[PDB]
């Protein structure tokens, strides 16, 4: 049904693979890791960032409207 | 990480602190008088330890393994013949026995006419077998642990 | 009052996260329960061989708990008797029931503190502070009388007499007991009988932070070797045009 | 001649675990499905545990709770990996649904509805769970929440009688209680395996929710080891909120014993159900509130009819991506209201939220759909 | 549990309210004393099993709550028991404080003969011959 | 437009399994007993669900809670009598299943009939923790006597049996965990009939012929479910009759009785569906023996596909075979009467002939009497 | 409690508006001339007198 080998169709397409055991389990870590986590950030911050910036906002807002609520009117 | 879990998993389920606190229950003094029986709540059952001369030991020693109910001869069962350890259940109903009464001068059971021996075993009576004597270890002689 | 105020932050001996108890503390905290607050608080979820192995040796407790005596029963002759008490034996009530204790204590109840410090908000920042918390009423309020003041109290109306002052008790060991050392003392006693495991638990903490800061990168890096397999993999196209 | 695919036993491992194809580029997201798999088995083995010592009574049920922990060996560490574990379940079960919302995969539609089955039957197990202390929360938080589940006219009366065995929660509440929370992880975990066949016929989705039969590798062994990975990982967290901060998460009004005449000045469930919570009070009528709360619940389900794109996944969908982190903002600002009182500012702020929340997931999304397909010139 | 079996509801609560019940504790903190109601069980008439063996010469009575699903032969055992009371036979020593019972096991019971003619006046005009009070007597300790 | 049946995946799961399964067309009313022990295994998760919302394991308040489910609650002796007579007839359907086994050849479905034999061992031990569980005197001394006849194995023998306690004797930790067990182990019976269902519909069913029955085979419904659905209804009559009318005589009334550690009773014995392996573990004047006689008992009935010596499968055309195991259930009879009596004469002679004979039918006779056949039907 | 006519009077003379809990007194009690009511402080349940 949906095993290996009648998956789909491919032609014309060539692979290389090397072996686990003659390559390194991280190759360029930091080098060409912090840029690619500056750039999936750079790509996401716009999209993710100000919701939680305004539920920040209204946390401290609401907490400072309690607390000068629970404070009496001299 | 497995070996720890699984040997804490394990061990959570054997015997709690307040089960170890009520199975060690009794260690006693040497407050008794040399003929008295005297009773502890151990293990939930009434247990006796009694003083012994051994005049007395050595009158039970002319009782034969051969006409015995339940053979159990009067010499193996305690190391020390002076201090006698019985539990005070009956086989019959559960009743509490009484020391030094009958003809023989040994335990007697209120609930039920039967005569115990002083040993512990029965004498006359139908209780089918004697008293059970549980396990305990010597330490020095004003401290025997029970268990 | 609707407002409340909250109790601050103590540096305690144990507010660390490997941290433990001091035992000291705790043998200290204990004397002034048993000499003080057992008068009128109860700690039925704590027993006497609890005590063993923590702040006080087999015979100590042992002597501890015989002098106190316990009523045992039913005898062969259908009553209760009064017997010496032994180590399995829990810290006794001050009262039968909790009608009598508020009977005893203009109506409110005193409450058991065997959780006292995990079921506060503040824990022994918080019965340090209600502790060491009490003064004369501000103007404008006038409590009733047999009722006492105190920020800390929620309601600023505790049934509870100030129990601690300067010498309430002495110490065997030989500490100047003040009002707030002793305080100290019985807080950190009611925290160790909140939590009896709580020295075990960071213990096994620190060997957990231990063998999972070596096991995370290994187990990453049998994950890096076994898709870096595939990740270096490269991919061509052979259109036939 | 193998065992693996001719062994009637092996061939159902094989082609569940071992030879199934899976896409070769699904996050770190899809270790969270299998992460629930564990917690559950890690529930119920902990769970176990605690009912070797557990007394179903209301006279000996918080004495049987503090001999576990005083007494019992270990046993401080195993009730405080099922409160903290049924908490890590929680947030796995959160991530999960959340994964299923953004990358489409709600077009799964009998493992959608079977997943929301799930997701009922876990949250009446924790609530009884929770009732089984008996502590004060949990005494008057199942009153609470009961006694407005009795809001229906001439039915939810009668219906409460029947669930209380009684007047009001008594010992025969706290019994069968005791008995639904035993035995309700087994029809999860059944439910689960029915979960995993209604997936199994067509296979994972992929971040890209593109057609991943191009490019699929089997499970063993790669998702094998990412998944002990994600195991290590949750289990980093559960000890460090075990071992560290025992209860942080918890309300230390269930240390208390349930006093019935002893009402808390403040009356919480547990966080995970506080959002619901939150919905529940920002209508002022009570067949308002509960049967709102059972919308916010099943608009999970009216999910796969509201979906509009021509695409699937909100990775090529940046307004709808916007829509969606304000969603999880609102369900974020929901439960922090649903921890607050009833005062002023919350009331209002809590009405805004469950209204934005019902507006965003019913009308604000579709709208977005087919803005972004006009958009990009198709519509 | 007398309601709708012998007695009627108003009935049962009069035998109830003749029954004085331990029941507290009250507002000063003690034990009080109550006149019963419907929902009070059976009173026990020793505190505690010790209290029993001490006033009824060592032998412990049993709760009759179960008596006839617990013995062999049910209702007939206890018909036997209580109408069996005779003598013992030639050789055989009773002891004082036993009595010779044959239906007991043992033969050698610890309850006195507790039945004979006219032991309690019935209040439906019934002769209270010793037969008809076990039988009686068993038949509300089948249905107990 | 499709066929929901087939290609809907779990509908299509049911009616490869109980709709369009083949099923041969010549089998017995003694093929109805898997499904009866089925719905009888349904009838005791239900009736034990509503059970346990009034059971407190406790031994201060067991045997009290069991007389407020029978006296307070409302139908609670039904359900109660319901679970106990439901466990005995569980115990009779699991005695006619194997006995099917037995005579047809069907344990030459050899996985599946090890995953029964799994099945059998965790439905005894979770009936004896069941059994447990009221608190009475019977079920405290039974407990005491099971285990303490479990510490007889060399080295490890008081370490387990303080472990299984909980303590140094049976007490309320043994009582919550027992409960515990208790709950816990039908799923697991339930998940192990669901792989023993699992291996029977790979390996097809078995005709009382012991002939190959695809040449005759007829689909599962409507025939099978209208033969289990009065099976079923019979079995209802059958246990129910049992409950309304005579609800005390499979049992003991000593289980009545409040649990007392210091009284014993005079006859310690089990419930009659263990008897029998009772009579074996007294057929020796040796504990491990005992012990390990009964488990290589049931493991004797485990390696019962291993001695096959005859080349028919079922008993049909095998007289010398069928006499041999009709004098084994007799001889299964008279070891359930010797364990119902007590150690005295003449019964001590009788269970150890009956425990001989029993091992010597199961082991040496019946392939000797294969063999036997072979030769008589000019096989070899 | 039996109350006496003077407090039912009085009562009957609260205003609803000046009460911190909205509800009517006339329709707190069925018979006016009885109290009926749980003695339950609502702090912790303390037995007033
Ligand atoms: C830090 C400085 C180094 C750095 O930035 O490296 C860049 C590097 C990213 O560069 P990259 O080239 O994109 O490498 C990522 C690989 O493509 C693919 O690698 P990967 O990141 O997909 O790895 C699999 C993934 C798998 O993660 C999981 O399965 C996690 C599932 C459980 C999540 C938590 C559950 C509970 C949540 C409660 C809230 O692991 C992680 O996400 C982190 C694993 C950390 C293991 C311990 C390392 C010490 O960062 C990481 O790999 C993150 C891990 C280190 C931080
Ligand atoms: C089912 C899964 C349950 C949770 C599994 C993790 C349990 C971790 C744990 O608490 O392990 C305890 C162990 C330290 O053991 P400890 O008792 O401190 O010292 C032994 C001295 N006899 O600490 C450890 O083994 C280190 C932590 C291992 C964490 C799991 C790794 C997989
Ligand atoms: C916080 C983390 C935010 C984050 O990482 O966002 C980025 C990522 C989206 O990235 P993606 O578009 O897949 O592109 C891949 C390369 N950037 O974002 C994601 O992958 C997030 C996908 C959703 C998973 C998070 C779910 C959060 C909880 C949802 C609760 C509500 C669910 C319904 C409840 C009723
Ligand atoms: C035209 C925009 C141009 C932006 C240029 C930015 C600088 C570009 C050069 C530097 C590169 C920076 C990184 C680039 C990231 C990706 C591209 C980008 O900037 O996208 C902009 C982003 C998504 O674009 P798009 O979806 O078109 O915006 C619609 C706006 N709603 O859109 C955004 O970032 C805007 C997001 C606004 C979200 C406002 C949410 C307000 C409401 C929150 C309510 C939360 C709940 C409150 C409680 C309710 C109940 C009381
Ligand atoms: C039972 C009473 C006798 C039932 C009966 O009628 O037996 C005879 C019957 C003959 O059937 P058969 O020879 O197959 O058919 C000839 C043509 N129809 O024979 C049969 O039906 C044989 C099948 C009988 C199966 C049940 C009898 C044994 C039950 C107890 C087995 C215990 C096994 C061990 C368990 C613990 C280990
Ligand atoms: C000699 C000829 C056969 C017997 C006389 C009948 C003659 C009939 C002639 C006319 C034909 C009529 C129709 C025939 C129908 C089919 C044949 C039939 O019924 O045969 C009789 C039958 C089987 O006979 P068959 O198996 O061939 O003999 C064994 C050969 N080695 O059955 C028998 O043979 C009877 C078997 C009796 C077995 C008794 C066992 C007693 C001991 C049991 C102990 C059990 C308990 C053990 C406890 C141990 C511990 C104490
Ligand atoms: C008899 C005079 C007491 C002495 C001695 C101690 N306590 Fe007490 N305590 C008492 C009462 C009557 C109350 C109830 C107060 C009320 O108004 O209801 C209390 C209360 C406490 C509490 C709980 C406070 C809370 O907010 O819940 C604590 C934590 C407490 N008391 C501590 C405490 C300690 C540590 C004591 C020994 C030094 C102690 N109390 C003594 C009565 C009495
Ligand atoms: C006080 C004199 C009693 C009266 C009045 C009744 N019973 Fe009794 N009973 C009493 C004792 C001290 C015992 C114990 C005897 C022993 O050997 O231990 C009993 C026992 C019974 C039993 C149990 C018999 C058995 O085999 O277990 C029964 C069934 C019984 N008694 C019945 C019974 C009835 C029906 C009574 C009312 C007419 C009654 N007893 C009164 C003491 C006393
Ligand atoms: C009881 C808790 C749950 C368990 C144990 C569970 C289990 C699983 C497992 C094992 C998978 C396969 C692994 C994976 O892809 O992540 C999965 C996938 C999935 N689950 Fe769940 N699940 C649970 C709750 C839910 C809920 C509540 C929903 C519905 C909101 C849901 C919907 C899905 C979907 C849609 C997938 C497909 C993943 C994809 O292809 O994108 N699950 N689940
Ligand atoms: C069959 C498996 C389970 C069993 C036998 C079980 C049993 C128990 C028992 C006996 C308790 C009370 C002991 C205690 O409170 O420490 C408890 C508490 C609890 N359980 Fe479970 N449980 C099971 C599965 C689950 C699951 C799957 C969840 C999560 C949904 C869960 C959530 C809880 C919670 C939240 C508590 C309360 C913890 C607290 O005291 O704060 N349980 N469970
Ligand atoms: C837990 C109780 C058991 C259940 C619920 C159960 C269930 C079933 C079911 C539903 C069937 C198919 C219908 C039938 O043939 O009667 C069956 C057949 C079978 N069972 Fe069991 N079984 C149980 C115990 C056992 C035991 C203890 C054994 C091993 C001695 C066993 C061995 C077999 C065999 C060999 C068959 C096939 C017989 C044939 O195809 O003719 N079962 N069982
Ligand atoms: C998971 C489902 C089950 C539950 C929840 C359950 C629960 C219980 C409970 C609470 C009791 C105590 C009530 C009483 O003894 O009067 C009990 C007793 C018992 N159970 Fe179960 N049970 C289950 C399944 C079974 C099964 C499958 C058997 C075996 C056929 C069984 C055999 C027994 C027996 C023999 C008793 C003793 C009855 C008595 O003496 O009163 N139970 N069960
Ligand atoms: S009851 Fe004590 S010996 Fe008979």
């Amino acid at each position: 049904g949906r095993e290996f080998g009648n998956l789909a169709r491919i032609r014309h397409v060539i692979s290389y693979s090397l072996s686990p055991f003659e390559q390194r389990a991280f190759p360029s870590y930091f080098s060409k890791g912090i840029p690619n986590v500056l750039r999936r950030t750079r790509e996401r911050i716009l999209r993710v960032a100000p919701p939680f910036v305004v539920v920040y906002l209204i946390y401290t807002w609401g907490n400072q409207e309690f607390e000068q609520s629970k404070r009496k009117n001299p | 990480a497995a070996k720890n879990v699984v040997s804490q998993f394990v061990s959570s389920m054997s015997a709690s602190a307040d089960v170890l606190a009520m199975s060690k229950i009794e260690i006693k003094l040497s407050d008794i008088p040399e003929g008295k029986n005297m009773a502890f709540k151990w293990r939930g059952k009434p247990l006796f330890v009694r003083h012994r001369t051994k005049k007395e030991i050595d009158q039970e020693a002319a009782v034969e393994v051969s006409q015995l109910r339940d053979p159990q001869h009067d010499l193996d069962r305690v190391k020390k013949p002076e201090w006698v350890i019985l539990i005070g259940v009956c086989t019959h109903l559960g009743c509490v026995p009484i020391a030094n009464a009958g003809d023989f001068g040994g335990y007697y059971c209120p609930c039920h006419g039967s005569h115990y021996d002083a040993s512990g075993r029965i004498r006359k009576g139908p209780a089918p077998l004697n008293l059970e004597v549980p396990a305990y270890e010597f330490t020095s002689d004003d401290v025997v642990v029970v268990g | 009052s609707d407002l409340e105020l909250h109790p601050p932050s103590y540096p305690w001996s144990h507010r660390g996260l490997l941290s433990s108890l001091d035992h000291t503390s705790i043998r200290r905290g204990f004397q002034v329960y048993k000499q003080v607050c057992s008068s009128c608080h109860s700690m039925d979820y704590v027993a006497y061989r609890h005590l063993v192995g923590v702040c006080y040796t087999e015979e100590e407790a042992k002597a501890l708990a015989e002098e106190v005596e316990v009523q045992d029963g039913p005898n062969d002759d259908g009553e209760m008797f009064m017997r010496p008490g032994k180590l399995s034996d829990y810290f006794p009530k001050p009262y039968p029931n909790p009608e009598a204790a508020r009977a005893a204590n203009n109506g409110a109840l005193p409450p058991d503190l065997s959780y006292i410090v995990r079921a506060r908000h503040g824990g022994e920042d918080y019965v340090f502070s209600l502790l060491t918390g009490y003064c004369e009423p501000p103007t404008g309020v006038s409590l009733r009388e047999g009722l006492y003041f105190n920020p800390y109290f929620p309601g600023q109306a505790i049934g509870m007499a100030p129990p601690i002052y300067t010498e309430v008790l002495e110490y065997d060991d030989g500490t100047p007991a003040t009002m707030s050392q002793v305080a100290k003392d019985v807080a950190t006693f009611l925290r160790w009988a909140s939590e009896p495991e709580h020295d075990h638990r960071k213990r096994m903490g620190l060997k957990m932070l231990l063998m999972m800061g070596l096991l995370l990168p290994l187990t990453y890096a049998m994950k890096r070797h076994k898709w870096s397999v595939l990740k270096s993999r490269k991919l061509a196209y052979r259109p036939p045009k | 001649t193998n065992m693996r695919k001719t062994h009637p036993l092996f061939k159902i491992i094989n082609h569940s675990f071992i030879d199934l194809p899976a896409p070769s580029n699904i996050s770190s997201w899809w270790n969270f499905g299998s992460l629930l798999g564990v917690c559950l088995m890690v529930q119920i083995i902990t769970g176990l545990f605690l009912a070797m010592h557990y007394t179903s009574d209301t006279m000996t049920a918080f004495s049987s709770v503090t001999h576990i922990c005083r007494d019992v060996n270990y046993g401080w560490l195993i009730r405080y990996m099922h409160a903290n574990g049924a908490s890590m379940f929680f947030i796995c079960l959160f991530l999960h649904v959340g994964r299923g919302l953004y990358y489409g995969s709600y077009t799964f539609m009998e493992t959608w509805n079977i997943g929301v089955l799930l997701l009922f039957a876990v949250m009446a197990t924790a609530f009884m769970g929770y009732v089984l202390p008996w502590g004060q929360m949990s005494f008057w938080g199942a009153t609470v929440i009961t006694n407005l589940l009795s809001a229906i006219p001439y039915i939810g009366t009668t219906l409460v009688e029947w669930i209380w065995g009684g007047f009001s929660v008594d010992k025969a509440t706290l019994t069968r209680f005791f008995a639904f929370h035993f035995i309700l992880p087994f029809i999860i975990a059944a439910l689960a395996i029915v979960h995993l066949l209604f997936l199994h016929e067509t296979g994972s989705n992929n971040p890209t929710g593109l057609n991943s039969d191009a490019d699929k590798i089997p499970f063993h062994p790669y998702y094998t080891i990412k998944d002990i990975l994600g195991i290590l990982i949750m289990f980093l967290i559960l000890m460090t909120l075990v071992l560290f901060f025992p209860d942080m998460l918890g309300d230390p009004d269930n240390y208390m014993p349930a006093n019935p005449l002893n009402t808390p000045p403040h009356i919480k469930p547990e966080w995970y159900f506080l959002f619901a919570y939150a919905i529940l009070r920002s209508i002022p009528n009570k067949l308002g509130g509960v049967l709102a709360l059972i919308l916010s619940i099943l608009i999970l389900a009216l999910m796969p009819f509201l979906h509009t794109s021509k695409q699937r996944s909100l990775m090529f969908r940046p307004i709808t991506q916007i829509l969606y982190w304000i969603l999880v903002a609102n369900l974020l600002i929901l439960t922090w209201i649903g921890g607050q009182p009833v005062e002023h500012p919350f009331i209002i702020i809590g009405q805004l939220a469950s209204i934005s929340y019902f507006s965003i997931i019913l009308i604000l999304m579709p709208i977005s759909g087919i803005i972004e397909d006009k958009m990009l010139k198709l519509y």
